[PDB]
C-alpha cells in the first residue's frame, strides 16, 4: 500500500510562531511541449497509390 | 527528465507508423494489394474489393 | 507496380526472391532470366504549394 | 466464435490503437487526481486541541 | 505557478518541441520558535505592526518581517496605534520606544 | 461483453487523507508549507496577515474577532445545510 508522504505534526499553539532565519535560492525544472510535428498526408497516394 | 516532449513524438510517430502499417489490411477483401484486385477479377466484383 | 528499378546492396539469401516493407509493399524483387536483385523505390513525388 | 476472431485479424490493429487510447485515458485519470490533491509530500495533521 | 516556494524570477531556454522554464524560487529555511502576540499594549493604547510581526525570544519583544527573522526594537516608527487594550485578545504588556 | 472498470489509483480514504493534511497545513502553518517548510502561525494572526492582503489592516480583524469567528461558523453551517437541502 503505497506511502502518500511522511508524516509531520505542526506544533501548533495560540501564542507561538516559526520565523524563519535563512533562506535557500531553489532552481527547479518545467517542462512544457509547445508544439507538434506537422504532418501532411497525401489522401489520394495513400487510399489508392499508382 | 524530458519524458513530455518524448512522448510526444513518440506519439506522433507511433501515429504515423500505425497509418502506414494499416495499408496491410484486407479490410474483409481479398487481398490488401490493388493491382493484385485488377490483375484477378472483372470489374463488377473488382469494383466491389 | 510503379516505380524506379534501381541497384540494390541488400544480401538477399537464396531462397529469397523478395522484400516487403512495414506497410507489406513490396519494395524489392528478383527479376526472372537473370535472378538479380533489383530495389524498387517509388518515382518522385510532393505536396505543391502556390 | 474463433471464426470471428480469424476474420477480425484481417483487419490489423486496430484493437490494439483502442486499447492504447484507453489506457492513456485511465492514467490520465490517475495523472489528473495526483496532480490535484498530491500537492503536499508531508502529511499534516492538526493538534488534538 | 512559477515553481515550487515564493517566485523570484524564470528564465526560458529552447527545447525540441518545447520549453523549459528555470524557475529561481525563494525557500524559507532554518526556521526557529518564538512567542507572539497580536498586539503590544503601552500607555493604555494598542499598538500593531505596520508590516511585520511581535516576536520574543523569552524576556524581550521585537518586530519583525514576517518572512525573514530580523529582530527590531518596537517603536512608533514600525507600529501603528488603533483603540486601547482592552479589546485585542492576547495583548501583552511592552514598552514601546519613542525615536 | 468485454467492458471492464479500473479502479483509481488512489482510493477515497487516500483522497480524504491528501485533503486532511491540506488542511491541517493551511489551518497551523497557512500558505507557509505549500511555499516551504510549514511554519506555526496562531490563526488569528494568520487571518489578520490574509485581512492585510486584501487591504483591510489588522486592528479590524484583532477587534471584531468573535464576530468574524461567529460569522464564518455559521457560514459553515449554511454551507452543509445548502448542499444537505439542494439536489442539483
Ligand atoms: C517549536 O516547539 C515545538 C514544541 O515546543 C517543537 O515541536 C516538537 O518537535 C519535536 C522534534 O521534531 C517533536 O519530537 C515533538 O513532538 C514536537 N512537539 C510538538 C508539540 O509538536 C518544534 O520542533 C519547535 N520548532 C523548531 C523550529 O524548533
Ligand atoms: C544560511 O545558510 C547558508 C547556507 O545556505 C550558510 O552559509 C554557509 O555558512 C557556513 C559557515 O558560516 C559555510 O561553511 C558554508 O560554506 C556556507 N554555505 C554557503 C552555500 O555559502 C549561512 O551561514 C547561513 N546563515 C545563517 C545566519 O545561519
Ligand atoms: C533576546 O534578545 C535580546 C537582544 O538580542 C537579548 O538582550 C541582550 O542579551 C545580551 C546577551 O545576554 C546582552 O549582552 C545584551 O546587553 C542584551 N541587550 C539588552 C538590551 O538587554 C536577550 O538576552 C535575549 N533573550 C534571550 C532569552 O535569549
Ligand atoms: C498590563 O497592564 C495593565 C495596566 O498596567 C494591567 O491592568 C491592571 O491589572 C490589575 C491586575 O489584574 C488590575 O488590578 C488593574 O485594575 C488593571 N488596570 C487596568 C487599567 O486595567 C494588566 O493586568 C497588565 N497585563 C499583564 C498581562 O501584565
Ligand atoms: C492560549 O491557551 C491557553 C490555554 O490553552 C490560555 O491560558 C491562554 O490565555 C490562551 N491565549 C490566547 C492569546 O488565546
Amino acid at each position: 500500500t503505497m506511502s502518500l508522504g511522511a508524516e509531520n505534526s505542526v506544533a501548533y499553539s495560540n501564542n507561538s510562531i516559526a520565523i524563519p532565519t535563512n533562506f535557500t535560492i531553489s532552481v527547479t525544472t518545467e517542462i512544457l511541449p509547445v508544439s507538434m510535428t506537422k504532418t501532411s498526408v497525401d489522401c489520394t497516394m495513400y487510399i489508392c497509390g499508382d | 527528465a524530458l519524458g513530455k516532449l518524448q512522448d510526444v513524438v513518440n506519439h506522433n510517430a507511433q501515429a504515423l507508423n500505425t497509418l502506414v502499417k494499416q495499408l496491410s489490411s484486407k479490410f474483409g477483401a481479398i487481398s490488401s494489394v490493388l493491382n493484385d484486385i485488377f490483375s484477378r477479377l472483372d470489374p463488377p466484383e473488382a469494383e466491389v474489393q | 507496380g510503379t516505380g524506379v528499378l534501381t541497384e540494390s546492396n541488400k544480401k538477399f539469401l537464396p531462397f529469397q526472391q523478395f522484400g516487403r516493407d512495414i506497410a507489406d509493399t513490396t519494395d524489392a524483387v528478383r527479376d526472372p532470366q537473370t535472378l538479380e536483385i533489383l530495389d524498387i523505390t517509388p518515382c518522385s513525388f510532393g505536396g505543391v504549394s502556390v | 466464435s474463433t471464426e470471428c476472431s480469424n476474420l477480425l485479424l484481417q483487419y490489423g490493429s486496430f484493437c490494439t490503437q483502442l486499447k492504447r487510447a484507453l489506457t492513456g485515458i485511465a492514467v490520465e485519470q490517475d495523472k489528473n487526481t495526483q496532480e490535484v490533491f498530491a500537492q503536499v509530500k508531508q502529511i499534516y495533521k492538526t493538534p488534538p486541541i | 505557478f512559477c515553481g515550487k516556494g515564493y517566485h523570484l524570477m524564470s528564465f526560458p531556454q529552447s527545447a525540441p518541441h518545447g520549453v523549459v522554464f528555470l524557475h529561481v524560487t525563494y525557500v524559507p529555511a532554518q526556521e526557529k520558535n518564538f512567542t507572539t502576540a497580536p498586539a503590544i499594549c503601552h500607555d493604555g493604547k494598542a499598538h500593531f505592526p505596520r508590516e511585520g510581526v511581535f516576536v520574543s525570544n523569552g524576556t524581550h519583544w521585537f518586530v519583525t518581517q514576517r518572512n525573514f527573522y530580523e529582530p527590531q526594537i518596537i517603536t512608533t516608527d514600525n507600529t501603528f496605534v488603533s483603540g486601547n487594550c482592552d479589546v485585542v485578545i492576547g495583548i501583552v504588556n511592552n514598552t514601546v520606544y519613542d525615536p | 461483453k468485454g467492458l471492464t472498470v479500473l479502479p483509481p489509483l488512489l482510493t477515497d480514504e487516500m483522497i480524504a487523507q491528501y485533503t486532511s493534511a491540506l488542511l491541517a497545513g493551511t489551518i497551523t502553518s497557512g500558505w507557509t508549507f505549500g511555499a516551504g517548510p510549514a511554519l506555526q502561525i496562531p490563526f488569528p494572526m494568520q487571518m489578520a496577515y490574509r485581512f492585510n492582503g486584501i487591504g483591510v489592516t489588522q486592528n479590524v480583524l484583532y477587534e471584531n474577532q468573535k464576530l468574524i469567528a461567529n460569522q464564518f461558523n455559521s457560514a459553515i453551517g449554511k454551507i452543509q445545510d445548502s448542499l444537505s437541502s439542494t439536489p442539483s
